[PDB]
RNA sequence: AUAUUGGCGAGAGACCGAUAGCGAACAAGUACAGUGAUGGAAAGAUGAAAAGAACUUUGAAAAGAGAGUGAAAAAGUACGU
RNA sequence: CGUGGAGGUCAGUGACGAAGCCUAGACCGUAAGGUCGGGUCGAACGGCCUCUAGUGCAGAUCUUGGUGGUAGUAGCAAAUAUUCAAAUGAGAACUUUGAAGACUGAAGUGGGGAAAGGUUCCACGUCAACAGCAGUUGGACGUGGGUUAGUCGAUCCUAAGAGAUGGGGAAGCUCCGUUUCAAAGGCCUGAUUUUAUGCAGGCCACCAUCGAAAGGGAAUCCGGUUAAGAUUCCGGAACCUGG
RNA sequence: CUAUCUAGCGAAACCACAGCCAAGGGAACGGGCUUGGCAGAAUCAGCGGGGAAAGAAGACCCUGUUGAGCUUGACUCUAGU
RNA sequence: AAACUUUCAACAACGGAUCUCUUGGUUCUCGCAUCGAUGAAGAACGCAGCGAAAUGCGAUACGUAAUGUGAAUUGCAGAAUUCCGUGAAUCAUCGAAUCUUUGAACGCACAUUGCGCCCCUUGGUAUUCCAGGGGGCAUGCCUGUUUGAGCGUCAUUU
């Protein structure tokens, strides 16, 4: 779990917010996995990652990264999409396959809240649209 | 009426633009109309005034005075005439400042580049 | 507070709504854009239909 | 000036970035003179002044007004 | 004692000149800067401080380099030199 | 939306013999101490600051807008109204004033002006010319410096040079019958524009 | 007035070398004079001649290097283009242009057709 | 301080060269507004704060 | 096709008119305060043109009185009303 | 009734004087107000039909500015104390010189420094402001000058402690840890005299760094000199360190 | 040594408007109102009766569906264990 | 009767309202996509004949090169003839350079203008010591080169 990093369990506020210990990170371990090796090989681009083992204390992932300035990738079609500046640190914006998951991105009724992007969709439904000739 | 989406009928920007115009556009703004004599000679209405031009004053208290331009005092929008001056109480001379829109040019200081400009303007030729 | 014989309104403005007002002053502008785009697409679309 | 007239010393404003070696060398070459020692200080206006005493084979006053001041 | 006579004891410095920003805001013992945050590689700033931000953002200095980038773009990051006509 | 509020001011609360308006803190400058935010305060926010989301455009039922423009067209044929609106048609043959469709084809201001003049409009055209005035107010510096009366309104059915020909004679405006504007037929909301119709336009009317 | 870039571009590495040292001596003297004369403007004209030479000496050397690197794969970073940090990292046109082999075939057999409606 | 760092003395030197009246001929310049050196400082009126 | 109180280039307003309008129309995020984070002003207008008052006289001087400039000094760098 | 701005209209008023302001002058209106004369002024402005609001003040211990009575008033009384003359000056209780009278009394009102200031130091000129009387005086104003090192400090060392690095936590800003669960070096010199050089010997190493102008620590003294520097310059006489 | 008087220098507090009483009535203790006593320029040093004098929107008290510091087998939770 | 107080007026003070101005603000709209290890943004100290600031610049220091324009700049001084010209300019443009001390900031440090290491080169007899000039030594990561480690492990010489 994520222990609420507050000083002595002290929360300063309403009781609904007074929790410290059954609290869970909205992103997955696998994402924490991706994000750290990505910071370490910042010259690489994170393509994907997969589980490989765990014990009581650790989950273990192998992360797959690709070198955007190596000419085998830049000359390859198929992959040179990843050389584009828009895929800089995709795993830090949750665009790797783990990211898209946790982020609630899928078609259908079960993803209304969340999937044009949660925050963006909220913003839409809370915007007062005013025309020149008011309706 | 303007028609262009690229000109501004705006009083503010017009004033800013005049008042902060750099020496080179200021040259063009300080242009003067040729005399009728000179206008028939090169088929052309006006030119950017220059130093060593001969000149008639056609407006204001110095009307009728004539002379050579001594300097184009760009940073002042003004022109001074080797011969048109104020004599102070202490006998000292001091140039009068004249605007070339209030002059009329009577002898151009011609010059290879001067001629070329007249030609460029649709002026006579020779 | 509730008074007089009036309908019960539900005007949802308890929320900082002023930070998200969208007044479409660009109504006329966007239209001129939409058309100028339609124009030039058709242009480079040779005699194709859009 | 008195230092020139009475102490066999040439006085110079000199690069802030200089040093007693670098100064002695330049003096030794721009003026074709030999040098006894250089003292320096950083003047309070932020420039460095260098007292260069010449060896006794040279008269600073002579070479002062060769350079062309007095 | 807590005022005037105790003020006379004020003669040591908590902060000096910061190498990075040049305010007298560099805390001697903490060896860090209360304005700019040096020596952290990041620069200190906060969104609760619009004014402080405005006091130090880009364009409040010389833009030695940046100030020339858009003209450069305007001409397509030209290489080479200008030709000369004749007349 | 920020004006008046770019300060960390606070009330001093009562007990200091001094109003409880928020005051700017710190010292060493004239402004520490001074009333802050708040509309009787020099430099504070205005009362009920103006918002862009004010309603600017007003809708009018299309049928009614039309009704208006209709009425305004009828009014241009009543001399007494056209006169009261200050158009100088005190001479002029008859009204509606109709003019051959050659007008639509004139190309040149001088000839357009000569044309209008002959058809009786010399006088109104003058009116405009002798009416240019420096605007009274302060809009004089908001891109509205001069003020003049309103000349005749020339309507046509096809544009073959009459529009550009007339676009520089002070006071005069041009209009296609196919369109036709209430703001032009009833200026200031006053009925009775001086209208000159080309034949073409006139029969297009129904 | 002083020197002119063009008159200097015709000279050897070593004449400009000496040109400078004389210009240096020049200003060297004027400074001695600047301080007993109540203003010395001649100096700004030599301060600049100095710049001009340095500029042109420097022009020469850069070309030199640029020449003995012509056609070579690795130029000094100095003399590479400059453009922008981003633009420098973008795919070459070749790289970008790259189309997979399966796509090549498709493009060759089913391109956008020109066409027009009426009959 | 007496034993003073070079950085401090540097700042001190600059701070001293700035300490002069307005050069009188500026007043003669065309369209000149500057009447006096308004940013002027004194050791007994305002400290340098290093 | 959508977003855009940032950046670059532009056209506008039934907006404000120097206690207003941005805090800043000015050498303004300045001067100044605070160990620090931060706080943060006041302040535009002689005249078309300096023609910014030669000269005389009183005074230690600043200045006054004359004279003079100017359409005006009931405009004198304390300056429009 | 009155105000900022907007559409329309009087082809409205105006440098032969707009607006504004002053006026126990005039006239209209129950009134909100309007109108006129005279004076002052200098560039724009108004009536009527409409439109529009950031539209009307006596107050809010209202905001900002400006001004009074208070009042030539309270005051300018701690720290023993001043006086005569001359000089200078437009001017002298207050400056300088001389004389007198006194005080601080070496636990100093003497002679140096540390923090702190930053040019206040010295010279020339010099009084509008400032020094709560004065001023010819000044730590003030203007213009200049001035700080000289192998040996005095920093610099080196380590102290409380601060803190990178293999790493381990943490969504993360970063937190922990400092020899720590780490493959963590570099000192001699032979070989080789293709060469000053790669190498053949080999020992020793739980080991970043910052942290003292009072701690630790290589080495300088006396005389002379300036308007202002001096264990720093001069003269003379030494010492330490590296080579 | 002050105060005092002089030359120079020169604040602040406070101020609805003001400043002679007796009685009356009156928000039940008036400088003003009502009826009477009376009533003469301009002032100086003192003084502490009065100006329910002046200094912080009353310290005490109560009200408010206003708090905070603190305590506890009040209510509802929580780091930890 | 003065003086004093109060009222009104004229002239003169004090103060900055009013009116008129406006290279500024504010709001709408349209077009565009460009920061940085090729060292950004930001900081410090400097640079002018005569500058404290603002603005601009970097020891090539209110700028050098180049291109256009075609005679200024201007407070004063001063040039220079270059004014039928590869050419004024406190001009515009800008494609070539310069770009101190720093800053993510990169040899180590940094209340220090503190302290190393390496290559080239120049002086002082010098491979080693000193001084001068030039060029270098951060970290994570990727692909590759080279040189290596482990009875992890294969095959072999015999
Ligand atoms: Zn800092």
């Amino acid at each position: 779990n994520r222990k609420r990093p507050v000083p002595k369990g002290a929360t300063y506020g309403k009781p609904t917010n007074q929790g410290v210990n059954e609290l869970k990170y909205q992103r997955s371990l696998r994402a924490t996995a991706e994000e750290r090796v990505g910071r370490r090989a910042a010259n690489l681009r994170v393509l994907n990652s997969y589980w490989v083992n765990q014990d009581s204390t650790y989950k273990y992932f192998e992360v797959i990264l690709v070198d955007p300035q190596h000419k085998a990738i830049r000359r390859d079609a198929r992959y040179n999409w990843i050389c584009d500046p828009v895929h800089k640190h995709r795993e830090a914006r949750g665009l790797t396959a783990t990211g898209k998951k946790s982020r609630g991105i899928n078609k259908g009724h079960k993803f209304n809240n969340t999937k044009a992007g949660r925050r963006k969709t909220w913003k839409r439904q809370n915007t007062l649209s005013l025309w020149r000739y008011r309706k | 009426a303007k028609q262009s989406l690229d000109v501004s009928s705006d009083r503010r920007k017009a004033r800013k633009a005049y008042f902060t115009a750099p020496s080179s556009q200021r040259r063009v703004l300080l242009s003067a109309p040729l005399s009728k004599e000179l206008r028939a000679q090169y088929g052309i209405k006006a030119l950017p005034i220059r130093r060593d031009d001969e000149v008639l004053v056609v407006r204001g208290s110095k009307k009728g005075q004539e002379g050579k331009i001594s300097s184009v005092y760009r940073l002042k929008f003004a022109v001074q005439v080797d011969k048109v001056t104020k004599e102070k109480v202490n006998g000292a001379s001091v140039p009068i400042n004249l605007h070339p829109s209030k002059l009329v040019i009577t002898k151009l200081h011609l010059d290879k580049d001067r001629k070329a400009l007249i030609q460029r303007k649709g002026g006579k030729l020779e | 507070a509730i008074s007089k014989n009036l309908p019960i309104l539900k005007n949802h403005f308890r929320k900082h709504w002023q930070e998200r007002v969208k007044v479409h002053f660009d109504q006329a502008g966007k239209k001129v854009s939409r058309r100028n785009a339609r124009a030039t697409r058709a242009a480079k679309i040779a005699p194709r239909p859009l | 000036m008195k230092k020139v007239e009475d102490g066999n010393i040439l006085v110079f404003q000199v690069s802030m970035k200089a040093n007693k070696y670098q100064i002695k060398k330049a003096v030794k070459e721009l003026y074709e003179v030999d040098v006894l020692k250089v003292n320096t200080l950083v003047r309070p206006n932020g420039t460095k002044k260098a007292y260069v005493r010449l060896t006794a084979d040279y008269d600073a006053l002579d070479i002062a007004n060769r350079i062309g001041y007095i | 004692g807590k005022g005037t006579p105790s003020f006379g004891k004020r003669h040591n410095k908590s902060h000096t000149l910061c190498n990075r920003c040049g305010r007298r805001s560099f805390h001697v013992q903490k060896k860090t800067c209360s304005s700019c945050g040096y020596p952290a590689a990041k620069t200190r700033s906060y969104n609760w401080g619009a004014k402080a931000k405005r006091r130090h953002t880009t364009g409040t200095g010389r833009m030695r380099y940046l100030k020339h980038v858009s003209r450069r773009f305007k001409n397509g990051f030209q290489t080479g030199s200008a030709s000369k006509a004749s007349a | 939306e920020k004006a008046g509020h770019q300060t960390s001011a606070e009330s001093w609360g009562t007990g200091r013999a001094v109003a409880r308006i928020p005051r700017v803190g710190g010292g060493g400058t004239g402004r520490s101490g001074q009333g802050a935010f708040g509309n009787m305060c020099r430099g504070g926010r205005m009362f009920a600051p103006t918002k862009t989301w004010r309603k600017w455009n007003v809708k009018v039922n299309h049928n009614e807008k039309r009704y208006a423009t209709a009425s305004a067209i009828a009014a241009t044929a009543v001399a007494s109204l056209v006169l009261a609106r200050g158009h100088r048609v005190e001479k002029i043959p008859e009204i509606p004033l109709v003019v051959s469709t050659d007008l639509e084809s004139i190309q040149k201001t001088k000839e357009a002006v000569a044309a209008l003049k002959a058809v009786g409009a010399h006088s109104d055209l003058l009116k405009v010319l002798k009416s240019k005035k420096l605007r009274a107010g302060k809009g004089k510096y908001r891109n509205r410096r001069w003020t003049q009366r309103r000349g005749p309104l020339v309507v046509y059915a096809e544009d073959n040079g009459i529009v550009k020909a007339l676009r520089n004679v002070p006071g005069v405006e041009t209009a296609n019958v196919a369109s036709l504007n209430l703001l032009q037929l009833a200026p200031g909301a006053h009925l009775g524009r001086f209208v000159i119709w080309t034949e073409a336009a006139f029969t297009k009317l129904d | 007035a002083g020197v002119k870039a063009y008159e200097l571009r015709t000279k050897s590495k070593e004449q400009l070398a000496s040109q400078l040292v004389d210009l240096k001596k020049e200003l060297a003297e004027l400074k001695v004079q600047k301080l007993s004369r109540p203003s010395l403007p001649k100096i700004k004209t030599v301060r600049k001649s100095i710049a001009c030479v340095l500029t042109v000496i420097n022009e020469q050397q850069r070309e030199a290097v640029r020449q003995l690197y012509k056609g070579k794969k690795y130029q000094p970073k100095d003399l590479r283009a400059k453009k922008t940090r981003a633009l420098r990292r973008a795919l070459t046109k070749f790289e970008a242009s790259q189309v997979t082999e399966k796509q090549r075939k498709k493009q060759i057999a089913f391109p956008q057709r020109k066409y027009a409606i009426k009959a | 301080a007496a034993q003073k760092s070079f950085r401090i003395k540097q700042k001190m030197a600059k701070a001293k060269k700035q300490n002069r009246p307005l050069p009188q001929w500026i007043r003669l310049r065309t369209n000149n507004t500057i009447r006096y050196n308004a940013k002027r400082r004194n050791w007994r009126r305002t400290k340098m704060n290093i």
